[PDB]
């Protein structure tokens, strides 16, 4: 869990606005989504993240 | 992200992402020689406990065994 | 109890010459009939109705998937041939189950061959 | 200072005086007949079941029927008045502290219901000992069921004579205990 | 295989013997009883573990008592039939 | 000979089996006595009493559906706002059934007509009605009084036929004279009397209420003396089917009461024909099926066949006027008997048990491997093909592939058989209406009906699996080589041989009742989905199709999820939010009880009796204690009993919450 | 980038649950085969008893299944035993406490833990 953290997340930026931010859990790799568009998970381009 | 539930939209509740790395490969290289240090004694650790304690050693292993002195002093404080 | 579809005329001397039974056949021989079969075969579900199926390649993606059925499949005979050992395929005085092993490592081969030849004929024509 | 926002909305009474251990002095509580949720609720009522008298006919059966029904949602309005609901629900609340002389206590309930439990249990115990037969509990002695029924009546009385004189209950040593739990 | 112990309670009914669907059950004979026989289980190996003779036992508790064993199934106590294990 | 019927044996409960006669020494006593209540085969004496108990508890139950009859015929001349649906069909709902004004129930009673409230019927009696031409009071209180004439006569013949039929009486035997006459004089020769009463009271009639005399110069013209309208008055030629009368909005009489005449007919010579016809392969099964249990089972089959397709055949073949357009009724009628043909194809399966226990079997059970061998596989290919379609399209929606799912606007399996199935029906390339609401319109069949209906082959076939294992495998089986003299229902052999618990028969039926319960509440929900979305609904007069569903089945039913959001919780809108609404209280509270029941079979399908027994000995040294004892020696239920009780507590649970969530949405939508 | 952490993804993700699942299943499914499979479940297994063996052989764990160990002078505890039936023989009764001992501990129970005779 904190390696996940630590990598795979936004501590840094939580810390610092926590009341209306969320944390982030750890990425999401999983070749079954589209490989086009963006899923719901991810901001457009940037990668897959976990709440 | 397309936000689900109904707090989420109605508050602006948004989920902030460093635009850096978070740790960098030579991190995670570092970590993973650990990683691997417990695996290979875990692997050990498992084969043991499978196989059990050999009570027959004292007919081919080397040495005489040895209670330390305190684990006496507990056989004879009682139980 | 004999029935018509497994003890009736046609119904034995078509078991019977099957490549698994056929009289006759060295081990590798059958392994690289059914493996050839299989392998044409297994191409067909994967670069039509796949994930890429509409890609400008879509077949190269079936091929690859094909020969990995085919190789998965090897890895469990294999697994039956090292576990179980039938040893109906072994010649006298040999290992026991050496001839399902190359069986199956033949079958591996057939099946790569008949996926490659699939995707032959479908890039070519 | 303003317990309501120190405890997150509840309020406490902070005043230690016999006279507040009665439900009335509840301040969760009001009388009904002077709480404006009591009132909506009712009205709405009233208004539903007067809507739905509209669509039939005037000179209709349905409408008297709906005329009767009216009148007791109002008689229903006006005697709960008395009882007592809080102050946010309107909905008029069951007292169970054993206060004995308050609108929808719950004593006087427990005590009939109490009295005729132990007259119903009391009549089948008194015929399953006076008839020790299987064949009179499939073919019931009706004579003496009612019998039996009809004595149940003194049960408080009856059932503690038996127990203070040895009657009612019977020692451990006399009937099965339960399964073996060791011997060896 | 199971294991099916008779106990000297045993009245030498033969109900327990009748019922038994493998022959796992005998009549022996005894001094402890009325009927001068009580029951044997010499063949427990084929007791398929059924308890028939259980239900057949009229004493006020069991006089024949059978004892599953399941880390120790044999292909007799299993009723194996479409698979050989000898 | 009646000097023996005596009450004597009234009081002496248990007589009728000599397995029950110790005495009730424990509770397990009663509900023995009450499973072999109906039993006639094990129960004492002769067969000569079998028979004679059959066929008058044949006549009982006739005269019990007389009277159910009877009280629907009152209920419809006492107690219902016949008259003004009569009226004006379309804007009353029917209802002959009132609520007491007691504990608020007034609230159930609801808003059909100006000068009545009452519950929304859904039985279609109102249209059965006024298809049988029913105009005036009179006739409902004749209806009633025939049918209640009808019950006293088929009580007294029951009655009677305990002792009018003897040791040497075989009539029920004579199994060439029943089939000849019951075809002939029942199928044929009273087919032939309904069209003769269509043809002399409805065409009469009927016409003269469609041709907007509702009046009808009350007796004038209503009660016959119009034999000036002809027989095939407005048939219109056509086809029967293709136009539907546009004032009823249902097939013309004239064209039933032909229907009815011509059936009669072919059955009279069907009667004629079999005296020289096809045989001598049927034979064996002539022979070997003279029996009780068998003869029970085959009509069992034959009637819940012949009961899904009056299911299939009353929602979309028109047949009672003013009754396409009252959609609880459609929806009642065919899910009614949907259910009914489920339940009774259940009990041929499980009399096809019990015949194969009591008498001696047929050929087909000597290779019964095979046969509950390829059923095995066929329902293990169309179960991991049909669901796993849904669970395909499910998960690759959720991965936000639509491109890649089971539906009409992607990989697209098309109902080929059903699409070239044009042939049913075959009318104009157009829909038919009536008022505001759809008659019927052609269900264009694409990708979700196609998966539906393997889902329901799938669910059939699983049922089928089940049945056929419980009646080939009822004698012997590899796994228990003496099952038949465990007889027909049992719990189990015992733990051994790895355990044998539910080999008997009796427990295969349990698990089909099981399996046929999810087999149709499949068929149910897409019934009323797919009407819903495809069928029903308001109009545009722009011939635009505005339906209840807005089209969600093509577009939602591909998934499960669709399912879940769309039809069990977009269409449960109606009855959860259903409380203190005038017509549709009482079915948010049975929705809320099926619920509790179906949560409470449980108790009794996952644990054991043995457990309840040690609890009940626990209790029971409690009232030892206070010299409390019941001589009827409380024992729990026994295994079977426990199975039946969770199934039945089960089946009817699903059933009720069903039941609610259709009947109330239907009711609120229209 | 908050990516070039899917390089590690890329190889870790199919790797740890596509190549060692199988692999493990492949390697449990041969292990299924060994004769030492589920040694400590499964009874009659040749590990087992050598291991029951070795700790018979420890000087300590000798006479340790003997559910009457303990006993430190058995011949005292038998002489006063003997001596306690004496006076309570009933009558001329043969029975002595040696033999009826002796006849009290052999019971007949072939079919008990038979499974010591394949491994
Ligand atoms: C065909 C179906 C399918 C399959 C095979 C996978 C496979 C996978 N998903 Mg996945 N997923 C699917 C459908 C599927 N998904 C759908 C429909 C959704 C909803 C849109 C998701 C949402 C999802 C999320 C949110 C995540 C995954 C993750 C993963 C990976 C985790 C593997 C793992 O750690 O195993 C461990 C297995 C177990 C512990 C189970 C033991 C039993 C794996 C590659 C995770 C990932 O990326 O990991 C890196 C992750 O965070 N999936
Ligand atoms: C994870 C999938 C997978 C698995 C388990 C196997 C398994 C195997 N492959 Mg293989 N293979 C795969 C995918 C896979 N293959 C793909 C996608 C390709 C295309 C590049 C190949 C090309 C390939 C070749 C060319 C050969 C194998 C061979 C083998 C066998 C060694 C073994 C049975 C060898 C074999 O069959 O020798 C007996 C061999 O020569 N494979
Ligand atoms: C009869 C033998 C045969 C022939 C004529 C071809 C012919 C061709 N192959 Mg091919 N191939 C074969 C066997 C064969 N292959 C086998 C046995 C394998 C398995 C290793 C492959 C694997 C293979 C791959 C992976 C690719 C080809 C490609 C090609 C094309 C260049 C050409 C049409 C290439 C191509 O054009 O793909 C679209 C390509 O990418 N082949
Ligand atoms: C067998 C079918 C059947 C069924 C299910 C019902 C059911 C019902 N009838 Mg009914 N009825 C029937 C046959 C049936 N009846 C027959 C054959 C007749 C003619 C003799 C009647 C004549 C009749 C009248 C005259 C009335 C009912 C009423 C009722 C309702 C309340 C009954 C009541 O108060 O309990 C009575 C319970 C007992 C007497 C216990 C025994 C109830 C829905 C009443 C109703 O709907 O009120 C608005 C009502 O007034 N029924
Ligand atoms: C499905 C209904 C049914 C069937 C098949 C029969 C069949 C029979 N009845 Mg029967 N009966 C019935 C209903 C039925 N009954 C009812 C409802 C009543 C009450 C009115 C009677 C009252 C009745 C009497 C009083 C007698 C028969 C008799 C008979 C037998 C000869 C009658 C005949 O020719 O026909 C025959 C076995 C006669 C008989 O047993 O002949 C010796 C006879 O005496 N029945
Ligand atoms: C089987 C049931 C049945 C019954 C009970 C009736 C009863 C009746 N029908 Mg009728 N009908 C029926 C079926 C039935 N119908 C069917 C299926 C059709 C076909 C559409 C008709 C068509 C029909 C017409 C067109 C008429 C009737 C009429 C009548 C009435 C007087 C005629 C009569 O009784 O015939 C008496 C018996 C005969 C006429 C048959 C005699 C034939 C002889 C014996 C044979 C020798 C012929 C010779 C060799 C040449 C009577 C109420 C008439 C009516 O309106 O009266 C009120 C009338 O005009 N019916
Ligand atoms: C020749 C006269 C005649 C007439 C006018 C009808 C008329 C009718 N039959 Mg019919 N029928 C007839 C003879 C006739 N039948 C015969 C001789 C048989 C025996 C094979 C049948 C067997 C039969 C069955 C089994 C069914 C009908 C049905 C129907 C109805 C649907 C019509 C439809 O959609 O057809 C389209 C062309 C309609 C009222 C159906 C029905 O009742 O729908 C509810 C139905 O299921 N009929
Ligand atoms: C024409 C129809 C018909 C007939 C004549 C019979 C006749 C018979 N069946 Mg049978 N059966 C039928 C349909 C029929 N069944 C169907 C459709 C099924 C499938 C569910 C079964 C399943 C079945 C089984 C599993 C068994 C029988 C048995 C029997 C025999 C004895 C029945 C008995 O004593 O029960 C006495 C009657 C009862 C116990 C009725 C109790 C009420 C039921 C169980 C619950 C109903 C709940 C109700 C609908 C909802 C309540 C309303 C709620 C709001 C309160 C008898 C030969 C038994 C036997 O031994 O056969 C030889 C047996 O084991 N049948
Ligand atoms: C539908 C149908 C059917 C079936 C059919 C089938 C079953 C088919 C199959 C088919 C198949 C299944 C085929 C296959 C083929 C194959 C092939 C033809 C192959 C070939 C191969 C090759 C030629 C290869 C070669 C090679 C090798 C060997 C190795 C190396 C490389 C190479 C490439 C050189 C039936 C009769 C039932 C009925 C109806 C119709
Ligand atoms: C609860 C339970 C019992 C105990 C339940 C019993 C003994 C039911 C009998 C209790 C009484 C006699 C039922 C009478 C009806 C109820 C008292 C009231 C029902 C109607 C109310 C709503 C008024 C079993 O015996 C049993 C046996 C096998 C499998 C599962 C179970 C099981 O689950
Ligand atoms: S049934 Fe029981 S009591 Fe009777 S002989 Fe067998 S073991 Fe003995
Ligand atoms: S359990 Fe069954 S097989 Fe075993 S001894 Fe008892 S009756 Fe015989
Ligand atoms: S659990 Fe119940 S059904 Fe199963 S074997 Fe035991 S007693 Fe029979």
């Amino acid at each position: 869990n904190l390696y996940h953290i630590a990598s795979n997340a936004n501590y840094s930026l939580w810390v610092k606005n926590p009341i209306p931010s969320m944390p982030i859990a750890h990425n999401i790799w999983d070749p079954h989504f589209t490989n086009s568009t963006s899923t719901p998970y991810s901001h457009t381009i940037i990668t897959t993240i976990l709440i | 992200r397309v936000p689900g539930g109904k707090r989420t939209q109605e508050l602006g509740l948004v989920i902030p992402m460093a635009d850096e790395d978070g740790l960098t490969d030579g991190q995670v290289a570092g970590l993973f020689v650990i990683a691997l240090v417990v695996f290979i004694s875990a692997m050990d650790l498992a084969k043991t406990m499978y196989n059990g304690i050999n009570p027959a050693k004292f007919k081919t292993s080397k040495g005489k065994g040895y209670i330390s002195p305190l684990v006496k002093r507990y056989i004879e404080n009682g139980f | 109890v004999i029935t018509l579809t497994e003890n009736g005329l046609f119904a034995k001397q078509f078991l019977s010459a099957l490549a698994f039974y056929r009289e006759g056949l060295k081990p590798w021989q059958r392994g690289l009939e059914i493996g050839m079969a299989h392998g044409y075969f297994l191409i067909g579900p994967f670069t039509s109705l796949g994930p890429l199926r509409n890609t400008p390649e879509a077949a190269t993606v079936g091929l690859l998937c094909g020969c990995a059925i085919v190789g998965i499949v090897s890895i469990g005979g294999l697994i039956f041939g090292s576990t179980i050992k039938p040893t109906r395929f072994d010649k006298d005085g040999d290992k026991p189950g050496a001839g399902f092993i190359e069986m199956i490592n033949w079958h591996a081969v057939g099946g790569l061959g008949g996926a490659g030849f699939a995707h032959a004929l479908i890039t070519v024509f | 200072a303003k317990p309501l926002e120190m405890f997150g909305g509840v309020d406490i009474d902070l005043e230690d005086t016999p006279a507040h251990w009665t439900i009335k002095a509840s301040p969760v509580l009001e009388p009904c007949k002077d709480n404006k949720k009591f009132h909506k609720k009712l009205k709405d009522e009233l208004y539903k079941v007067k809507k739905n008298q509209q669509k039939f006919a005037e000179g209709s059966a349905a409408y008297a029927r709906f005329n009767k029904k009216i009148k007791m949602i109002e008689l229903r309005e006006t005697a709960y008045g008395d009882r007592l609901c809080g102050k946010k629900d309107g909905l008029p609340r069951t007292i169970a502290t054993g206060e004995w002389n308050v609108r929808g206590s719950a004593m006087w309930p427990a005590a009939i219901f109490l009295y005729i439990a132990g007259w119903i249990g009391w009549a089948g115990r008194s015929y399953l000992i006076r008839t020790n037969d299987a064949a009179k509990e499939i073919n019931i002695d009706v004579p003496l069921a009612v019998t039996c029924m009809a004595s149940g009546f003194s049960w408080p009385v009856a059932a503690w004579q038996e127990i203070v004189n040895g009657e009612m209950a019977v020692p451990n040593d006399q009937i099965h205990n339960g399964g073996p739990w060791n011997q060896s | 295989s199971h294991a099916v112990k008779i106990y000297d309670t045993c009245i030498g009914c033969t109900l327990c013997v009748r019922a038994c669907p493998t022959d796992v059950l005998e009549m022996v004979p005894a001094s402890i009883n009325a009927a001068k026989q009580v029951a044997s289980s010499p063949r427990v190996e084929d007791c398929v573990g059924c308890k028939r003779c259980e239900t057949a036992c009229p004493t006020d508790f069991l006089s024949i008592r059978v004892y599953l064993q399941d880390n120790e199934e044999t292909q007799y106590s299993l009723g194996l039939d479409l698979v050989d294990w000898s | 000979i009646f000097r023996y019927i005596n009450t004597t044996l009234w009081a002496k409960a248990g007589h009728f089996n000599k397995a029950l006669s110790k005495g009730a020494k424990t509770t397990t006593w009663i509900w023995n006595l009450h499973d072999y209540a109906h039993d006639f085969d094990i129960q004492q004496r002769s067969t000569g009493l079998i028979a004679r108990k059959v066929f008058s508890s044949n006549l009982a139950h006739l005269s019990l559906v007389f009277f159910w009859i009877s009280g629907m015929h009152l209920h419809g001349a006492y107690l219902s706002n016949y008259d003004i649906w009569l009226k004006d069909p379309k804007s009353i709902t029917p209802s002959s059934h009132l609520a007491y004004s007691l504990i608020g129930q007034d609230i159930l009673n609801s808003y059909t007509s100006e000068y009545f409230s009452g519950i929304t019927i859904t039985s279609g009696f109102f249209q059965l009605y006024r298809s049988e031409g029913i105009i005036t009071q009179s006739q409902l209180k004749y209806a009633c009084a025939t049918s209640l004439i009808a019950t006293l006569i088929c009580l007294s013949g029951s009655y009677l036929h305990m002792q009018l039929m003897s040791k040497f009486t075989s009539f029920y035997k004579k199994f060439q004279s029943l089939s000849q006459d019951h075809l002939i004089i029942i199928f044929g020769s009273r087919s032939t009397s309904l069209s003769a009463h269509q043809i002399h009271k409805m065409l009469p009639a009927n016409p003269l209420l469609d041709s907007g005399i509702s009046k009808p110069s009350i007796l004038q013209v209503i009660s016959n003396s119009l034999s000036y309208t002809l027989a095939l008055f407005s048939t219109n030629l056509s086809s029967t089917g293709k136009l539907l009368n546009p004032s009823t909005r249902s097939v013309f009489l004239s064209q039933v009461a032909a229907h009815h005449k011509t059936t009669g007919v072919v059955f009279i010579t069907l009667g004629l024909i079999r005296f020289l016809t096809m045989y001598k392969s049927q034979f064996s099964i002539l022979t070997s099926y003279i029996d009780y249990h068998i003869v029970l089972s085959i009509n069992l089959a034959l009637i819940a066949s012949l009961s899904i397709i009056v299911a299939d055949h009353l929602t979309r073949t028109p047949i009672y006027p003013h009754k396409s357009t009252s959609y609880p009724t459609i929806l009642c009628l065919s899910i009614h008997h949907a259910w009914l043909s489920g339940f009774l194809i259940i009990g041929s399966g499980a009399h096809a048990s019990i015949f194969n226990l009591l008498g001696s079997p047929t050929s087909e059970i000597r290779h019964r491997d095979p046969i509950y061998s390829h059923l095995i596989w066929v329902c293990i290919a169309i179960g991991l093909h049909s669901f796993s379609l849904y669970c395909h399209n499910d998960t690759l929606e959720a991965l936000g592939r639509p491109e890649d799912i089971f539906h009409d606007n992607s990989i697209q399996l098309k109902a080929i058989f059903a699409k070239q199935s044009f042939l049913r029906a075959e009318l104009q390339p157009d829909i038919e209406m009536l008022d505001k609401k759809i008659i019927r319109i052609t269900q264009e069949l694409g990708t979700a009906d196609f998966i539906v209906h393997h889902i329901h082959a799938f669910t059939i076939h699983v049922t089928l699996l089940i049945l056929s294992k419980g009646v080939l495998y009822a004698r012997n089986s590899r796994f228990v080589s003496d099952k038949l003299e465990l007889g027909f229902t049992y719990p189990c052999d015992g733990p051994g041989r790895g355990g044998t618990c539910q080999i008997s028969p009796w427990d295969h039926l349990f698990s089909a009742v099981f399996w046929m319960y999810n087999c149709l509440n499949v068929v149910t929900f897409h019934y009323f989905w797919k009407m819903q979305s495809d069928v029903w609904g308001f109009v545009s007069i722009q011939k635009h199709i505005s339906h209840y569903s807005q089209g969600d089945f093509s577009v939602n039913s591909i998934t499960i999820n669709g399912w879940l959001r769309n039809l069990l919780w977009s269409e449960a809108s109606q009855v959860i939010q259903s409380y203190a609404l005038s017509s549709i209280c009482p079915y948010g509270f049975i929705f809320l009880i099926g619920h509790f029941i179906w949560a409470f079979s449980l108790m009794f399908l996952f644990s054991g009796r043995a457990y309840w027994q040690e609890l009940i000995e626990s209790i029971l040294w409690s009232h030892h204690k206070l010299k409390i004892i019941p001589h009827i020696q409380p024992r729990a239920l026994s295994i079977s009993q426990g199975r039946a009780v969770g199934f039945i507590h089960y089946t009817l649970g699903g059933i009720g919450s069903t039941w609610a969530f259709i009947i109330s949405r239907l009711l609120v939508l229209t | 980038k908050y990516g070039d952490q899917r390089k590690f993804a890329a190889v870790l993700v199919p790797l740890t649950t596509l190549v060692f699942p199988a692999v493990a299943m492949g390697m449990f499914v041969l292990y299924s085969f060994q004769e030492d499979a589920f040694w400590r479940i499964v009874p009659g297994t040749k590990r087992a008893r050598e291991l029951d063996e070795a700790w018979r052989e420890h000087p300590l764990f000798a006479n340790s299944k003997d559910p009457l160990d303990g006993l430190i002078n058995p011949d005292d505890y038998e002489k006063g035993l003997e001596e306690a039936w004496e006076r309570a023989k009933p009558a001329g009764s043969t029975v002595t406490v040696k033999d009826k001992l002796k006849q009290l501990s052999k019971q007949n129970n072939p079919h008990w833990e038979s499974w010591r005779a394949m491994s």
